[PDB]
């Protein structure tokens, strides 16, 4: 009990600064990080970075192929046909 | 014809079997066609019988019965059928169907609390009852020849009487069951009548009727049916309701069965469901033996596409289809090699069945309108198949230099004019053989020197998504091959740059086929993977970029 | 008793250097934190996290078919194919019904050249409703 939370926190830190470097290094390349290091801004009273965040529209629909070959119109109808209402 | 006012003196005494005598004997004298139109023309005869049809009929089957099926004696000409509606005639049979459901209603209600004697009794007056109901059905049925007056008939409240006279003959089928069920085909032409007649619950209650002996009411249901199933949401309500099963047993006895069961087969479920039924037998029965039809094969292409009917036509060890692809090839059937390619589709140990007709059907695909499309034909059945040795067919049949010239035909053309050629759909054939047939490295190794073509067809043909699908796919059955994936894979490789452009392309399947490759081409080449990313980053956060040259 | 180890890194053993060392791989954590929220998608972050496996004697993580087709059809079909299938369906939406008082009992049911040349399936094209004949005529006495 003498230094034991003062380096798990050391621990626990670096593992998921190890998992988030790792994740970055496999997405953004080399020079792209370079390029984010020198456009944000520590913060000392709040305790985080600030950059120019924004974002980060969408297709309505595709139209998909269809297999109903059934398109020969079938049905009457008295209004259209005879031209009269059925009420 | 010498005592008809004998008859209606009868009419006029007020018994029950006196007027019924009379009646009758009118109804056998209407029986022959000779003096109908002397009786029909007689004024004071037809008035008295309408009347007596309004005063004595609630009480009086005997006699409603009677005088109904003369009027449809009259009404079997439409010459007299103007003679008829100048009295109140047609109105008689809509107020005696309007009130005979209400009293059927109040009968079957009564009969929930009654005791035995009384119970025959209702029994017998709903049997009477439902013989004069068909006789009006009918006789309204003969008269709505005239569409006028069937319009006219259908302004008053008709097609929910029609259902609920199906609803209640439904149980104890009868000639009520197949006269109203006549009409409701006659109504069904017409799109107001259909729109009632689904929104009161039409479909699952003739679906609730089978199975049924009747001959008659059995095309009767089935056409009705049919004009039914030309709706796209009737069908799934009929596959869901087991028409299916009892349709598959008719399709030996009726001739509409098989019309209603294709367009069942039409939809999966429908082949999923006659994957287990005797009529899969039955097809081949009528196909192999000459006596087929176009229907027949049709329902069997649509069939086949489901699994367990393609093992079901394949028999047990390839004897199915031995004879199926030899009428196919010997008659030049085109519907019988559709059939067979839906067969070879599937993939499994079924395969392995078409291992003996690789050589014969490349032979027919080369030198072969209805000839190239039975050539594209045998060329989709051929690159369905991925089993094959193909190492050994790909140089025993010369398929490459015959590849190259049809692959070459066409080129250097801009797709707007040759886009729509008729060669168009065999070089796809051909693109989709080289990608299921270069999975193997020595088919690989012999399909090689056509990489240039490869790359000449992709820079030229981009218009259609499934071209380039096929394409790359063809390229990433190549790039996973460690003896010739480094060949592909140069520093400014024009495929590595065209897959850079096609990763931001609209259609998904695409870019997810061009990632399956592009990751595959940086796990070998750290640069690649750099180049990727670059790429993959620069259109994401390219706003930021954007903004940021904007803020400089 | 116990043995000992080394674990991943030689820090010492201070009440203030050890919080220094805390807060700057914090201030670090947070910077990397951020780029991985803003830029890296949940779709690419949540694979790789799911597909890394840290590792316990040393401290790093370790990150380690079928025929496909258009939107619509089944089988893999060419766009040429497809569009003329489109105009051969707008050309039977664009045909005529037979009148409702004509001899039209045969129903036919014949399968187009556009159908059974393109689609694979669906071939057959019903042309009219099935509708019921009553037993009526125009014949006077015999």
């Amino acid at each position: 009990r003498q230094v034991e939370a003062m380096l798990d926190d050391i621990r626990q830190l670096r593992k998921e600064l190890l998992l988030n470097i790792a994740i970055i290094d496999e997405y953004i390349p080399v020079e792209h990080v370079e390029l984010i290091e020198k456009y944000v801004s520590w913060s000392e009273e709040h305790g985080d970075w600030q950059l120019k965040a924004i974002a980060y529209s969408a297709p309505p629909a595709k139209k998909e192929f269809s297999n109903n070959n059934q398109t020969v119109p079938m049905y009457y109808s008295y209004r259209a046909d005879l031209g009269a209402s059925t009420a | 014809l010498g005592k008809i006012d004998e008859y209606i003196e009868c009419f006029y005494g007020e018994t029950s079997v006196e007027k019924n005598k009379g009646a009758v004997a009118l109804y056998e004298l209407s029986k022959n066609p000779q003096n109908l139109t002397q009786l029909v023309n007689n004024e004071t005869l037809m008035m008295a019988l309408a009347r007596v049809f309004r005063e004595d009929w609630k009480k009086h089957f005997e006699v409603g019965t009677n005088i109904m099926n003369l009027f449809v004696n009259i009404s079997k000409f439409s010459c007299l059928h103007g003679i008829l509606l100048h009295h109140k005639i047609g109105t008689l049979c809509v107020n005696a169907m309007e009130h005979e459901t209400k009293r059927y209603d109040f009968w079957i209600a009564e009969m929930k609390k009654t005791d035995q004697e009384t119970l025959r009794k209702l029994k017998t007056a709903i049997r009477k009852q439902a013989m004069l109901l068909a006789a009006c059905v009918t006789f309204l049925t003969n008269l709505a020849t005239d569409i006028s007056v069937e319009l006219k008939m259908v302004r008053r409240n008709l097609v929910a009487l029609l259902v609920k006279c199906l609803q209640m003959s439904s149980e104890s089928t009868s000639s009520l069951t197949t006269a109203t069920i006549k009409f409701l085909l006659k109504l069904s032409i017409f799109d107001e009548n259909k729109i009632v007649m689904e929104q009161n619950g039409t479909i699952e209650k003739l679906l609730k009727l089978f199975p049924i002996q009747d001959p008659e009411l059995r095309k009767a249901v089935i056409m009705l049916l049919f004009n039914f199933s030309f709706d796209s949401k009737n069908l799934p309500k009929m596959v869901n309701g087991g028409l299916v099963p009892h349709m598959a047993s008719l399709l030996d006895s009726d001739t509409k069965a098989l019309n209603m069961m294709y367009l069942l087969s039409c939809n999966d479920d429908a082949k999923a469901m006659l994957a287990y039924t005797d009529a899969i037998k039955l097809l081949m029965k009528d196909v192999l033996s000459g006596t087929g039809s176009e229907v027949t094969k049709a329902v069997l292409l649509n069939i086949c596409l489901e699994k367990r009917n393609a093992q079901l036509v394949c028999g047990q060890r390839g004897q199915g289809l031995d004879l199926l692809m030899e009428m196919s090839i010997n008659s030049r059937d085109l519907m019988l090699i559709k059939v067979v390619r839906a067969i070879s589709s599937h993939e499994g140990a079924t395969q392995n069945m078409f291992l003996k007709w690789i050589e014969t059907l490349i032979g027919i695909a080369k030198n072969e309108e209805s000839k190239s499309s039975f050539g594209l034909e045998c060329m989709g059945t051929v690159a369905e198949l991925k089993v094959a040795p193909w190492a050994k067919i790909i140089q025993s049949e010369n398929l490459v230099p015959w590849m190259k010239t049809q692959l070459q035909e066409g080129i250097d053309e801009s797709e707007e004019v040759t886009v729509l050629r008729d060669i168009k759909p065999l070089q796809l054939q051909i693109v989709i053989a080289c990608g299921t047939m270069a999975r193997q490295l020595d088919a690989a190794r012999l399909l090689a020197p056509l990489i240039d073509t490869f790359v000449q067809l992709l820079q030229s043909c981009q218009i259609d998504d499934e071209f380039v699908v096929q394409l790359l796919y063809v390229f990433l059955q190549f790039l996973k091959h460690k003896e010739l994936s480094a060949r592909l894979m140069t520093q400014d490789s024009a495929l590595g740059a065209h897959m850079i452009d096609l990763m931001h392309d609209a259609n998904a399947v695409v870019r997810e086929v061009c990632d399956n490759a592009l990751l595959i081409m940086g796990e070998h080449s750290k640069e690649w993977a750099k180049r990727i990313a670059g790429e993959r980053f620069k259109w994401h956060n390219a706003q930021w970029l954007e903004m940021v040259e904007r803020d400089d | 008793h116990h043995h000992h180890s080394q674990d991943g890194g030689a820090y010492s053993d201070e009440r203030q250097d050890l919080d220094q060392t805390i807060a700057e791989v914090s201030k670090e954590l947070k910077l990397k934190l951020l780029i991985v929220e803003n830029f890296i998608p949940r779709d690419v972050s949540e694979r790789i996290k799911e597909r890394a496996e840290w590792n316990e004697d040393s401290f790093e993580w370790n990150v380690n078919k079928r025929l496909v087709a258009t939107p619509g059809c089944r089988r893999p079909m060419s766009m040429c194919e497809r569009m003329l299938v489109e105009t051969a369906r707008e050309q039977f939406g664009a045909q005529r019904r037979p009148p409702i008082s004509g001899s039209g009992s045969f129903v036919e049911a014949t399968i187009p050249e556009e159908t059974i040349r393109f689609c694979g399936e669906n071939v057959v094209v019903f042309s009219a409703l099935e509708r019921f004949v009553p037993e009526v005529t125009d014949s006077d006495p015999s």
